[PDB]
């Protein structure tokens, strides 16, 4: 038997995250 | 004593991202 | 001929993924 094959290539670049959550409510009206 | 072995797989895929920033602030609220 | 040699190692794991998309606008402020 021959020697041992190459180690397999890096695997591929992760998922892109899960998307952010809702940003902070609105500057309060003038009262 | 033959040709190489084939070669390996390929690695998991990465890990996935971090969670996404935070949306932008609210429109401003209506005057009373 | 010889036999090919064994199979290699599988690679090793991908980056991280990118960051998620940015959330969405938060709701508008109060009334006054």
């Amino acid at each position: 038997y021959g020697k041992p094959g190459p180690e397999g290539p890096e695997g591929p670049k992760g998922k892109p995250g899960p998307k952010g959550k809702p940003g902070k409510p609105g500057k309060p009206g003038k009262a | 004593y033959g040709p190489d072995g084939d070669p390996g797989d390929p690695g998991d895929p990465g890990p996935d991202g971090k969670p996404g920033p935070d949306g932008p602030d609210g429109p401003d609220g209506d005057p009373g």
